[PDB]
């Protein structure tokens, strides 16, 4: 619904990386993988975390 | 013919058709209120016919947390209640 | 000073019951929401 | 539910001990110790040291079911050498070599930048 | 200083790569397991919700709170709540934190873990503080509000071990390898045409002499050297994942001596 706080598998915090990831795509124009590696998410477990999140709360917030 | 039902916390008034569970969680309208934990075979909706009991409990294998209680009328005018638990 | 009910739609603490109707005060909408206990609810964060 | 609290993996029930020591009937100078609220961490470690001891004839451990944190270690020793002594001798090595290592480490870590 | 030898190769606030040298596999794996499972740490473990008009549910939120890593350098000087003589919690067994948020702006208001206020007396033990590692110092995103929406909570943190729930774990991944060439034949390599063409060389091979094709297998060799790398989430600095790791074992073993004595 939100970025999960950690990688389910290794525990690395990853919930402090969502705004940055999305800034790193739209503002500085990197491809999704270069971006993830810049935030230091280098095992495929953590990468899967950000790369496959879906921010559904951004839809939930349109209701009144 | 006014042989009516009424949402209301019932108690033990000369017919007493009540349930193996607690009514201790309902409010004076006969309805838990969001936030409360529920459980066991807890009553969730209080109802009556003096006292022919028409009152709903939580499914036996379930437990959760009341999340919304919603009250309205039908086309035909009946008060409905809907309780969702989480 | 209190809460009891809420209006599903126009968002506004109603509070009423029996011979009262089941509608509203400043939208006329027939749907009402029960409103959160004040008994405080605790979670284990697990 | 039916789920035993997680605290049960590290913390003793009412009336349980850390060790129960029982004589083994199968062979001489043999014992079986059951360690509660422990698992492989300790069990593979004690065990492996007991084997660096040449008065150690046998040693082995197992967790019989994964749902309970308890292991069972079986030590056999040479005649005149109590098995419980072989387990002080072995717990004592361990604690020594780790001693050692937290020092070699604490050290290597000031020799350090970033 | 004879015994198990150390050899850091990299270090950073966040990781420490090293080589243990002169130890058994068992002790090396055991210290791995301890670092993952049994170093004490501090974590939200009770949450009371005064208000939440948020688009998330409470336990969803609560769960997320227990996962925000919270400073834990001084955690020996917090007693376990179950060991303390208080009724419930207090300042000897607990930090209490607060969270209030209201979507004041039109645009969407985020709630981060810096918005966490400690409300209890620390006795100047460095614990409790939300850890923050991003450039903007926001730490973790907990929630999001819309204009009109509110969230008010309290939390109690408590000392805990990852055995009990992983939120209390200080370590993240722990790299761990040995015998990069395969000289010990501890593993047998699957392949289609050639085992060496088809498997990638570990980084740890440079460090260690390739074997020579003649060399008839060495039956006596043992696994004596381990390429580790511990990574910390931040509630405890790193070097300290290791040292309290080594220290936690050493105490487990001693509780065994102590309990022989009591027989
Ligand atoms: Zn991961
Ligand atoms: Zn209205
Ligand atoms: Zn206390």
């Amino acid at each position: 619904m939100i970025v999960p706080v950690r990688c389910f598998s290794c525990g690395k915090v990853v919930g402090d990386k969502w705004e940055s990831y999305l800034n790193l795509l739209q503002e500085d124009e990197l491809d999704e993988g270069t971006a993830l590696s810049r935030l230091g998410l280098k095992r495929y477990c953590c990468r899967r975390m950000i790369l496959t999140h879906v921010d559904l709360i951004e839809k939930f917030l349109r209701y009144n | 013919m006014s042989i009516t039902e009424t949402f209301e916390k019932p108690q033990r008034t000369n017919t007493l058709r009540m349930k193996h569970g607690t009514y201790d969680k309902l409010d004076d309208d006969g309805l838990i209120a969001p936030g409360v934990r529920v459980s066991g075979e807890d009553v969730i909706i209080g109802k009556t016919t003096s006292k022919r009991d028409a009152s709903t409990p939580l499914r036996s294998t379930e437990n959760g947390i009341v999340d919304q209680v919603l009250v309205t009328t039908n086309q035909d005018g009946l008060k409905f209640v809907k309780v969702r638990v989480r | 000073a209190t809460l009891k009910y809420i209006c599903a739609e126009c968002s506004s603490k109603l509070s009423l019951s029996r011979t009262d109707a089941v509608r509203c005060k400043d939208c006329g909408h027939r749907i009402l929401l029960k409103a959160r206990t004040k008994r405080l609810v605790q979670f284990e964060a697990r | 539910m039916n789920a035993p609290d997680r605290f049960e993996l590290f913390l003793l029930g009412e009336g349980e001990s850390k060790l129960k020591i029982d004589p083994d009937t199968k062979a001489p100078n043999a014992v079986v110790i059951t360690f509660e609220k422990e698992d492989h961490t300790l069990g593979n470690l004690i065990r492996a040291e007991l084997l660096n001891d040449r008065k150690v004839l046998f040693a082995a451990y197992k967790v019989e079911h994964p749902f309970f944190a308890r292991f069972k270690l079986r030590i056999q020793t040479t005649e005149g050498y109590d098995p419980k002594d072989a387990l002080k001798n072995a717990c004592n090595s361990i604690i020594n070599k780790l001693g050692a290592l937290k020092t070699n480490f604490e050290t290597e870590w000031n020799l350090q930048t970033l | 200083e004879e015994g198990p030898q150390v050899k850091i190769r990299e270090a950073s606030k966040d990781n420490v790569d090293f080589i243990l040298s002169n130890v058994d596999l068992a002790m090396a794996n055991s210290l791995r397991r301890v670092m993952i499972a049994e170093i004490p740490t501090l974590a939200i473990d009770s949450v009371e919700v005064e208000t939440n008009t948020t688009v998330l549910a409470d336990e969803f939120i609560a769960h997320r709170l227990g996962l925000i890593p919270l400073q834990s350098m001084d955690i020996e000087q917090l007693e376990y709540s179950r060991d303390c003589f208080c009724e419930d919690h207090c300042d000897k067994c607990s930090v209490v934190l607060t969270l209030q948020a209201f979507g004041e702006s039109e645009s969407t208001t985020n709630v981060y873990s810096k918005d966490l206020v400690i409300v209890s007396n620390l006795m100047g033990r460095n614990i409790g503080h939300p850890i923050i590692q991003d450039k903007e110092g926001n730490g973790v995103l907990i929630c999001k509000l819309r204009k009109g929406q509110e969230l008010k909570l309290t939390c109690v943190a408590k000392k805990g071990i990852a055995k009990e729930h992983a939120k209390w774990g200080p370590a993240a991944a722990i790299e761990f390898e040995y015998d990069p060439w395969n000289k010990l034949k501890h593993t047998d390599y699957w392949y289609e045409q050639d085992s060496a063409k088809e498997w990638p060389q570990s980084k740890n091979c440079e460090y260690e002499d390739p074997p020579n094709e003649g060399d008839p297998f060495d039956y006596k060799a043992q696994a004596d050297t381990f390429y580790m790398n511990v990574e910390s989430v931040g509630s405890i600095p790193v070097d300290q994942v290791v040292v309290r790791g080594i220290d936690t074992l050493q105490k487990k073993v001693a509780s065994i001596l102590l309990a022989l004595t009591q027989m």
